[PDB]
């Protein structure tokens, strides 16, 4: 539940169910600044380049 | 060297596609309505951000012109029978003519802000979306920017710099400051009509929209087996020069441009059956254009030359209007028919049509002899362009990125099949085109049947793998169904 | 086909001419000062409206960029030995790359507002001033707009569309909204310095100015007897394509562009003695540029390749900066000397200069073997351009439109004669150039003497007809002395 | 005195002595709108195209 939430708000979506763990981070509209912001936000609760898929990062938490 | 056109896309008031534009022009209707006087694009604050992999925050501050041009390019690529995924890391050039930044004007009254308000990226983003290695530039010559971009793309194709080119323009009226400036300049028609070559001419009306076309060399198009919509023979760009006034056009410059472009194209008089006028409906430009056309093409003709302008239907689109006119010519080169021109009751006394051997097309009549047409675009600064174009010499699978998108695509396919244009296409050709000329997305829906009725019924019912070896001639198919969501600054 | 350069003009911070620019570069000084951090053009609100026949009211609402480009074009035409009055009704093309509208931004917070706030007219007005019939367009590719315009002018000259071309760019920072947007984007150096290829690189500094050059085919230049400043061999424009980010540049695209441009130019490695870096001083672009240059030109060389950037002296001029760099290269191709590059103390750890076989020029040394140089301009959107240029293979009459202008012209001529460059020119050649290569205005002043001292003394004293048969080789002369008056909106 | 005055103000000049009766109206920066305005102002106290020089118009009054 740490990927559906805490990431849709960063992307600016309204509902957490609008994200799909099938496309790459770049395919979702992620740049260096957004990657840094996502890492900083997830740290409270280059790792994105190592695993460019939300599904892969989901299993880590 | 001739240039072959293999596809086109457009977005105009009351015309979201080439078929809609042809229906509007043939019916003799006008899309100029009241402000929700001018042509409008029925909401421009909607975009499919997920299709192009753009975050909603980025798309919110992005210029809607960029989104419109991206959608137009995708539609043109889909309608040309070329899979965009096969165009990656290729020498594909993009030439878009933009001369308006109303979105930046509204915004100036983030980090992707600067990025979303740059005029160059309007083309560059396409090179980012398609992964093309060809040149990408934005030209600004006024109201003839699109034709200049088309000429530049043709020259680049001739020189071998680019293999496939995308050429066109866009113009969206959003900020009221532009309208205030235009009204202050004193060029808007008080009644909001474009009386092209008419005695009631008192200005022009403003329109918005955009268009794009795909350009490739004739030899490569014939070698690749592509279907040719039209053949551009020659093009030329010049300037008015030492005119009486910076705004006043020059007749001699237009005459020289026409003479040189028709000498380069190799087409003599009595061979061109239609000329697309600039048609601003002004009291000065129209007589000059008529005199130039009569001196160049009017003379030495046994029959009057038919003329017309597309601004009488949708209005003046400024930097984009030019390519729109060319699109109209392309339609007139595909259906072999002419469409009427509105806002014409009596000849202009300043325009001696009898002496100039010109006549305004005001009825729908078949076109008979190959057919050659010319499109002219004159900028207010003094830049003039002319383009001469002649006529060209059972399971069903659909794909989409969303179940709602899949249902919309199935419904649109069923509607197109119910259309007579779809009826003229055999089911085998339709299936082969869907399997080959359409990209395979994530979500897939495959249907089976015996005849057209069964497949159409199944497609409506569900609306609410190497298939090449399984299966002809390539046929046009409806484009992608975009799921647009509101995106605006706040 | 090679292209011959016959003249140039520039306007840069602390450098109002090619001689001033060479003096600034040779002395190793930096024009980046505090805001009255960046380079500034010492008042841009002054214009000579009467010289170009422009009413003060019209010039008040006119973009200062248009005035600057007009003055630069006039200076370039004067320095090329061609009388502007002989260029009327000729096929002369104008290509100016502009990507900024800060004046419109300020004004938007009359009927001239239209013609004064339009980006296209920046070039079109020139076609109105010179009465040229060649194409006139404005290109927008980001920071490489000027190089793209130069390439387009060269292609038009090669295709025969234009006989003489004017190519360059301009960029003026006026509105504070642009500065705020740039600061928000996060690219401004905290200390306001451009550390090109330096370990202290932390961004770039902004500069303003403009430049223009005159382009003609080598065969026509040799036939016309013109003196050649440099010979452009080939040019190429491409796009990054499928980069990691829309902002991140691609190394492979730059390598392919360099390879294709050097294959078209016919110049193999170990023949180019200098390369003009883009030199933005960023932590990402600089290593990519260094790696690409080392992979393309660095390999197969017995000696390290000298590199440098002009942004270390005046700053980043954005869309104009490119042509400025080319101008610098032209200077390095005329004096046969190299100028030092500032803001370089230690090599960047991310840039292996030893492996890349590259070295930064940090001293003034003579250039020895013909000499070949390359100028690169990369657009932030993704457009990249590269230009390869090699070295080229007694009464005095003055005229002006005002007595004060005549006195200023006489004083400038006397000062130029006192300069060593004027001393290297014989009096007969100077008189012949003044009589032939300079246009005759309304007010005229003719002096006579025996030697240089007498003529110079008379010219200072007064500072406060077919002459062709009377008189050689054409020599450069100082340009016109503009009487500038304040013109600003209120 | 009807040309040095009543016309410099139209062009926007500060002093009436800055105008010269030697250049054409177009050379001074006159378009159709300014020509119409000048004719209307002079009427109180296409004629410009007939005599495109201020000196020629000076002798008419
Ligand atoms: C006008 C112009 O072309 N200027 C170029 C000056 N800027 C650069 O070269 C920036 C190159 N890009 C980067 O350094 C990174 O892409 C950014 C801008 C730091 C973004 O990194 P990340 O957030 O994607
Ligand atoms: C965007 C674009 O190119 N639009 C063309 C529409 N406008 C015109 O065609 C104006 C042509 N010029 C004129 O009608 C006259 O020059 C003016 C504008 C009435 C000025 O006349 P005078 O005051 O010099």
């Amino acid at each position: 539940e740490t990927v559906r939430q805490l990431t849709a708000h960063v992307l600016g979506l309204t509902a957490a169910a609008d994200v799909e763990m099938t496309r790459s981070f770049k395919d979702l509209g992620f740049d260096s600044l957004m990657s840094v912001e996502l890492r900083d936000r997830l740290c409270a609760a280059t790792l994105l380049y190592d695993h460019p898929s939300p599904a892969e990062t989901a299993e880590f938490v | 060297e001739p240039i072959a056109v293999i596809g086109l896309s457009c977005r105009l008031p009351k015309a979201s596609g080439p078929q809609e534009l042809w229906q509007l022009l043939d019916d003799g209707a006008s899309a100029v309505t009241r402000v929700p006087w001018g042509g409008f694009l029925d909401r421009v604050d909607t975009f499919d951000a997920g299709f192009f992999g753009i975050s909603p925050r980025e798309a919110a501050a992005m210029d809607p012109q960029q989104r419109l041009v991206l959608e137009l390019s995708w539609e043109a690529l889909e309608g040309a029978g070329l899979v965009p995924a096969t165009l990656r890391d290729t020498g594909l050039g993009v030439f878009v003519g933009a001369a308006r930044d109303d979105y930046a004007t509204l915004y100036r009254r983030d980090h992707h802000a600067m990025t979303g308000l740059h005029r160059s990226l309007i083309a560059n983003r396409i090179s980012y979306a398609l992964g093309a290695h060809g040149p990408s530039m934005v030209v600004d010559t006024g109201c003839s920017s699109s034709l200049v971009a088309v000429h530049l793309a043709c020259e680049s194709l001739r020189r071998g710099e680019s293999d496939i080119a995308l050429a066109g323009g866009v113009n969206l009226n959003i900020a009221a400051e532009s309208a205030r400036e235009t009204a202050a300049f004193g060029g808007l028609s008080p009644d909001g009509q474009c009386f092209t070559f008419d005695a009631r001419a008192n200005g022009f009306v403003r329109g918005e929209g955009g268009g794009l076309v795909v350009l490739k060399t004739l030899r490569r198009a014939l070698a690749d087996g592509d279907l040719v919509h039209g053949v551009i023979l020659a093009s030329a760009v010049n300037n008015d020069g030492p005119s009486d006034t910076l705004t006043t056009p020059s007749r001699r410059a237009q005459e020289s441009l026409l003479t040189r472009v028709y000498r380069r194209a190799g087409v003599t008089p009595t061979e061109v059956g239609y000329v697309e006028l600039h048609g601003t409906g002004t009291k000065v430009g129209d007589p000059i254009e008529a005199a130039a056309l009569g001196a160049v093409l009017g003379t030495g003709r046994d029959t009057p030359l038919p003329v017309g302008s597309i601004k009488t239907n949708i209005g003046h689109l400024e930097g984009a209007a030019g390519i729109a006119g060319l699109i109209k010519a392309l339609l007139q080169l595909r259906r072999r028919r002419l469409v009427p021109s509105l806002n014409f009751s009596t000849p202009n006394p300043d325009i001696p049509l009898d002496a100039l051997n010109l006549r305004v097309q005001q009825e729908s009549a078949p076109w008979a002899t190959t057919l050659v047409a010319g499109v002219s675009s004159f900028g207010m600064g003094g830049t003039n362009c002319h383009v001469v174009v002649s006529a060209a010499p059972l399971p069903w699978v659909v794909s989409a990125r969303s179940p709602q998108a899949l249902r919309d695509q199935a419904g649109r396919l069923a509607a197109w099949a119910d259309s007579p244009a779809g009826r003229e296409a055999s089911p085998v050709d339709i299936g082969w085109s869907l399997a080959t000329s359409r990209t395979h997305f994530e979500y897939r829906a495959v249907v089976s049947g015996s005849d057209r009725d069964e497949l159409v019924a199944s497609l409506r019912a569900l609306a609410s793998v190497d298939w090449t070896a399984y299966f002809a001639a390539r046929v046009e198919l409806p484009t992608y169904a975009f799921q647009r969501s509101r995106h605006w600054l706040e």
